[PDB]
């Protein structure tokens, strides 16, 4: 079919193009204008756990989005029984997530 | 925070957007300087000038 | 007439270069963003220029960064006072070329009323100011009044359009004194309404 | 080189090239825009000076940004300072190439769709981490954690606020959702899902009221605060695209895409699209800001666990009809 | 006019709140001094009084001369201790002067209210969240000019 | 079809080899990306497009998340460990990297005698994918849920800050 080879080759003039052209304005921003100096130019105008728990908890919670995209996409030839199945998956998720709330784990504020 | 609790604030949002809509189909509160003069009240401390008597002399 | 900064020379101003210098400069007087410093209450005028009633975003100047990399005027809004001049310097220099200053009020042109121990007698004793506004505080239609001026100093000034080929030297236009350009249609007053009213 | 595969080739290559610099040219002009609309909302004008009606102050902004002076920090990560706001334009640029605006007119009908969606999303958070860690800014490096943590929390239901379309549709591609919007759409039926992809939208933009530069200015803890110049300003049209992105997606995944009664398609994909944006500026100019903890701990307790049961709800419906 | 008082409970809310009901008050205050300005001098009938009313000193030389003492060397204030405490905007201002019998003060004391909100700070925010802090300072109506002085 | 497959494939693996060779980590992470972002690429070649989708979304979009949060939130900059430079210096990495290129030689000449009538690269949509995971698979699904619940519960337990 030619309008596959068509539409890919679209996608990658896009993708092309579209790097090329941050790349371009990159280049021109520092190509123009003038440069001075200056005394102070060059001077700059412990995080704690919980970054690692909410990120840890964005990932773990992405893979098992993952399985429910999966799900999402062929809900309806896999019948109630596949139903019955994400159910359960989404219990012991939201059973996760209440766990992690109610322990102090997505608690921010002290 | 509690269903309730949600549903108010949810409320509150859609009234503060509904206000500055509102607020988009108002008149224009801006005094248009330059083309626009500045109204200046009589008594107004801005330059300060020498002047003259009403025979053409400077009064200084 | 002009200065350069690398003296008073001539207008160093092909015609296709010409063009791309008005380019330029019409891009960055159009274009000017502020720095948010607030040092006294000539940056509550500022501010109120801001505002709704003013509306200095008509003339493009309404960014307002919070980052000194990212604004081209520094507003000198405020008394300088000794313990915030060192800050006003570093502020300053961490600030990109090109970069333009207003000096506003008098506290900032000169030391204003506070000849006082604690204040330095004017920005300009230690860093370089474009345009001067008088006033305590300056109105906010004065800032932007003073905003145009610059506009206009901008619009006639020589850059270097790229750090690679060509001078590198600053132009700044020699212009005419505001006093002196208005002086006949001020002298010319004879009478102002009385005080009396409204 | 004269066959009907070969100009069909080159005809599709031009409408995605069309659509490219459309899409780039609507990001700066609403930037633009946003300027003229809140001062609309603020009972002013905003920037309508420079040109008729201001109309000339994006290209104002643009010589300015240009000519301003390149710099980058001496102790700076050359590379990853680089990198950061080309990653910023380019993942929601990408996220637009899936958008089909009018029938025949996509540059990719690909099979995963909205999947392609997400992979931009995460690289865009990548980002925001690489402007905060190459600045050698601690206080950037901070706010930019705070960010990525933020859009993380929001992220995580992105996706999954999608998938009631997905299971509606019984596909990823993106002309299925719309053919599936037919007769009603999908904001009807995805109420929920909607609020919450609009909100995760928001969200992952870093538009407010998830604007990390804007909503702690006292701490000098902005991830934007060394970059400037063009790279400022890429960060800047690269946000203004992807508010644009977002509006398009909302609009094809729960507005119906181009359908529409009398208008042509295009301008119904249009005229709902920039309602959209004009959204955008709305919930900028009335909404404030809640507190950091308070906004993850939404996003956490509130949303997701919305995604959940939108989604099973979705599919018993759907089950439940299926006779 | 009324005085609005809180709950028990000085947070950044009720602050703000009540500084609306003072706005409030304040409109009420006006609206008196819209419908009742006295007709009178705008000036006393006191030697002291500086500058005199301007057409007596236009056209009459005691007057002119009370006016050019007072412009150029100064009125000459007594010497004593006075005190004046008002409700400014942002809480208490007062004013101590102490004269030396000159035309000048001997010593002038501004109290300004910001200076003891900005002191309160940390012990009020102690505990708290750095969003707390400048919502905190957002509502305590404070400039730094009177905190300095 | 291959060009893409080829081109991706020595792609990942230079990348790979800048990951196991450089000193900062920020950098190591980034060219870890770009592998993956070349797998991902690999995975469409072949046809397992839901494959390529989640190497993107999972592995380049959130485990090296995780990955390059740590690293900010310790702030590695110059280590003593990492000013070193011990695995470039021949004594050190010769002896493992004998040992790989023996476990690859092995490897490889038992791939080279397998049947091989090609891959066809005919695409095996996400929707076939989730047919079959809820399908036949339904206790892989529910018993990694409980394996993504342990590595939570194990991860908050551990990587607390008290
Ligand atoms: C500074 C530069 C950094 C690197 C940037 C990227 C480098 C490469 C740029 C050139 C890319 C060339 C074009 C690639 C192929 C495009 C066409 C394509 O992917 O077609 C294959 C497939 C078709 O699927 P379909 O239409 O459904 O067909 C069904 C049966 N034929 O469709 C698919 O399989 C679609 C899914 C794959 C799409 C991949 C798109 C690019 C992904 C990487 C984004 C990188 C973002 C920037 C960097 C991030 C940080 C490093
Ligand atoms: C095109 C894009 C836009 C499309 C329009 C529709 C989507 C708008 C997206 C806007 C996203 C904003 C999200 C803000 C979430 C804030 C949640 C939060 O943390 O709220 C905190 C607040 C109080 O929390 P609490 O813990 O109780 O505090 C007690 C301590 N003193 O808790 C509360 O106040 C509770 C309520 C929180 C907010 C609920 C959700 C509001 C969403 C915005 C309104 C949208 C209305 C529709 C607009 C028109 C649509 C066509
Ligand atoms: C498709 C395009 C169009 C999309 C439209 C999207 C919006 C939703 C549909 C329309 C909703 C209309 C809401 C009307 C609100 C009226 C404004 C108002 O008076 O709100 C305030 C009021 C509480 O008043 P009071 O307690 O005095 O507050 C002042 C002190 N803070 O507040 C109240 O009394 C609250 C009344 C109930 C509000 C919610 C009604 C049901 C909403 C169901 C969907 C859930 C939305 C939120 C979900 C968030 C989950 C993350
Ligand atoms: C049909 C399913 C409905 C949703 C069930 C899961 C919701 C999860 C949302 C969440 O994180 O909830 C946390 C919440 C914590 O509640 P807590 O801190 O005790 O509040 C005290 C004062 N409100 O905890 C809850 O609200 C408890 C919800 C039920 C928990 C048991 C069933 C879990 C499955
Ligand atoms: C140019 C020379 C090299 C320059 C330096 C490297 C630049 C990047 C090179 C890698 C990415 C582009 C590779 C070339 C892709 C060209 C498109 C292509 O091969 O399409 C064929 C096929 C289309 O799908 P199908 O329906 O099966 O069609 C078969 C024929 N009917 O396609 C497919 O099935 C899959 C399409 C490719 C997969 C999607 C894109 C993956 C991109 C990964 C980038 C990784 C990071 C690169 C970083 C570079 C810098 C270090
Ligand atoms: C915010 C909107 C961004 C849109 C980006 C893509 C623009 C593509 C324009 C296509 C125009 C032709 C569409 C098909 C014909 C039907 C409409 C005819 C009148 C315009
Ligand atoms: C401080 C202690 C450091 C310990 C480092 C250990 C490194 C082990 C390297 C092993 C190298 C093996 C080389 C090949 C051996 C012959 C082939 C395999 C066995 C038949
Ligand atoms: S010039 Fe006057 S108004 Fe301006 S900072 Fe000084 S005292 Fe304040």
């Amino acid at each position: 079919s030619t309008e596959v080879i068509a539409h890919h080759w679209a996608f990658a003039i896009f993708l092309i193009v579209a790097i090329g052209l941050c790349c371009l304005m990159l280049v021109g921003g520092w190509f123009l204008g003038g440069r001075a100096r200056a005394r102070s130019k060059n001077v700059p105008f412990r995080l704690s756990a919980k970054f690692y728990l909410v990120a840890m908890f964005f990932v773990i919670f992405d893979v098992e989005a993952l399985y429910l995209f999966a799900w999402s996409t062929s809900i309806r030839e896999s019948g109630w029984v596949g139903f019955v199945e994400a159910a359960i998956f989404i219990f012991v998720l939201l059973a996760g997530l209440v766990y992690l709330v109610r322990i102090g784990a997505l608690d921010w504020t002290p | 925070m509690t269903l309730k609790e949600l549903l108010v604030g949810f409320g509150t949002q859609v009234r503060s957007i509904w206000m500055i809509g509102l607020h988009a189909f108002a008149k224009r509160e801006t005094r248009m300087y330059p083309e626009e003069p500045v109204y200046l009240p009589p008594r107004y401390r801005g330059r300060i000038v020498l002047t003259r008597d009403p025979d053409g002399e400077e009064r200084c | 007439d002009y200065t350069l900064t690398r003296e008073i020379v001539t207008d160093p101003l092909n015609v296709f270069m010409g063009k791309l210098n008005d380019m330029v400069n019409w891009g960055r007087k159009n274009s000017i963003w502020p720095y948010n410093f607030g040092l006294s209450c000539c940056y509550v005028e500022m501010v109120t220029s801001f505002t709704a009633v003013h509306d200095v975003a008509r003339f493009g100047a309404e960014v307002l960064r919070a980052s000194p990399r990212q604004a081209d005027l520094m507003v000198v809004a405020g008394t300088c006072f000794t313990k915030m001049a060192p800050v006003i310097q570093r502020l300053y220099d961490q600030m990109l070329e090109p970069k333009w200053v207003i000096s506003m009020g008098a506290c900032a042109n000169s030391g204003g009323m506070y000849d006082i121990y604690s204040v330095v007698q004017g920005v300009d004793k230690f860093i370089p100011v474009d345009v001067y506004i008088p006033g305590c505080p300056p109105r906010p239609e004065a800032y932007m009044q003073a905003l145009m001026l610059l506009q206009e100093s901008i619009g006639k000034e020589r850059r270097p359009l790229s750090w690679v080929v060509g001078d590198q030297g600053v132009y700044r236009a020699n212009m005419q004194s505001e006093r002196e350009r208005k002086r006949g249609e001020r002298i010319a007053v004879t009478n102002l309404r009385t005080p009396d009213e409204i | 080189w004269i066959s009907p595969e070969l100009i069909e080739i080159l005809l599709t290559i031009l409408k995605a090239v069309v659509i490219l610099l459309v899409v780039v040219t609507c990001g700066a002009f609403m930037s633009f825009g946003e300027r003229r609309l809140l001062g609309l909302f603020q009972n002013r004008y905003g920037p309508n000076r420079v040109g008729w009606g201001g109309s000339l102050q994006l290209v104002a902004d643009m010589i300015k940004m240009f000519f301003k002076e390149d710099w980058i920090p001496k102790f700076s990560d050359r590379v990853i300072f680089t990198l950061a706001p080309m990653i910023a334009f380019t993942s929601l640029l990408l996220a637009f190439a899936i958008v089909p605006v009018s029938p025949g007119w996509v540059v990719a009908d690909l099979n995963i769709g909205i999947l392609f969606f997400l992979m931009m999303a995460g690289l865009a958070v990548y980002a925001v981490l690489f402007a905060g860690w190459s600045s050698n800014n601690k206080y950037s490096l901070l706010g930019a954690m705070r960010a990525s943590a933020q859009t993380l929390s929001y992220e995580v239901f992105l996706g999954l606020s999608l998938m009631g379309v997905v299971a509606q549709a019984g596909s990823f591609n993106m002309t299925d959702i719309v053919n599936s919007q037919a007769h009603v759409w999908n904001v009807i039926p995805q109420f929920f899902g909607f609020i919450t992809f609009a909100i995760a939208g928001v969200a992952v933009c870093h538009r407010h009221p998830f604007d990390q530069p804007e909503a702690e200015q006292e701490l000098a803890d902005g991830y934007h605060i060394e970059y400037s110049g063009m790279k400022f300003g890429l960060f800047f049209v690269g946000e203004y695209i992807g508010i644009v992105t977002i509006s398009a997606l909302m609009v094809t995944l729960f507005f119906g895409g181009w359908q529409g009664p009398l208008l042509p398609p295009f301008i119904w994909f249009a005229l709902k699209t920039a309602f959209f944006m004009m959204m955008f500026i709305l919930i900028r100019a009335s909404l404030p800001r809640p507190r950091y903890d308070q906004v993850m701990s939404f996003g956490w307790k509130i949303c997701l666990p919305l995604t959940l049961i939108n989604l099973l709800v979705t599919a018993a419906v759907i089950l439940w009809q299926a006779q | 006019f009324e005085i609005p008082v809180g709950g028990g409970v000085s947070d950044c809310y009720t602050r703000v709140m009540l500084k609306v009901e003072e706005l409030r008050q304040s409109l009420r205050i006006l609206e008196q001094c819209l419908n009742n300005m006295p007709e009178g001098p705008f000036k006393a009938d006191h030697p002291l009084t500086t500058p005199p009313p301007k057409e007596r000193t236009l056209q009459h030389i005691e007057t002119l001369i009370t006016h050019f003492l007072q412009v150029s060397w100064g009125p000459v204030m007594p010497a004593n201790e006075s005190f004046q405490m008002i409700e400014a905007t942002k809480g208490i201002n007062s004013y101590y002067l102490t004269s030396d019998g000159s035309t000048m003060s001997y010593r002038t004391r501004v109290r300004t209210p910001s200076f003891a909100h900005l002191q309160q700070i940390p012990a009020a925010i102690r505990g708290s969240l750095v969003s707390d802090l400048i919502v905190y300072l957002g509502s305590i109506d404070f400039v730094m000019s009177d905190v300095d002085r | 079809m291959e060009f893409a497959f080829y081109i991706c494939g020595l792609i990942a693996i230079l990348a790979t080899l800048r990951v196991i060779t450089h000193t900062n980590p920020v950098h190591a992470l980034l060219y870890l990306i770009i592998s993956l972002l070349a797998i991902s690429g690999v995975f469409f070649s072949l046809g397992a497009y839901f494959a390529g989708a989640l190497e993107i979304i999972v592995y380049a979009g959130a485990i090296m998340v995780l990955f390059v949060f740590v690293v900010m939130m310790l702030n590695l900059g110059g280590s003593e460990i990492e000013q070193e430079r011990q695995w470039l210096k021949p004594q050190v990495w010769i002896g493992p990297a004998i040992l790989s290129a023996i476990m690859l030689v092995v490897i490889v000449y038992a791939i080279l005698g397998v049947n091989d009538q090609g891959i066809d690269g005919t695409p095996i949509s996400a929707k076939a994918v989730g047919i079959t995971l809820f399908g036949p698979y339904v206790l892989a699904v529910e018993l990694a849920s409980m394996l993504l619940l342990a590595g939570l519960v194990v991860a908050f337990h551990v990587g607390r800050e008290e």
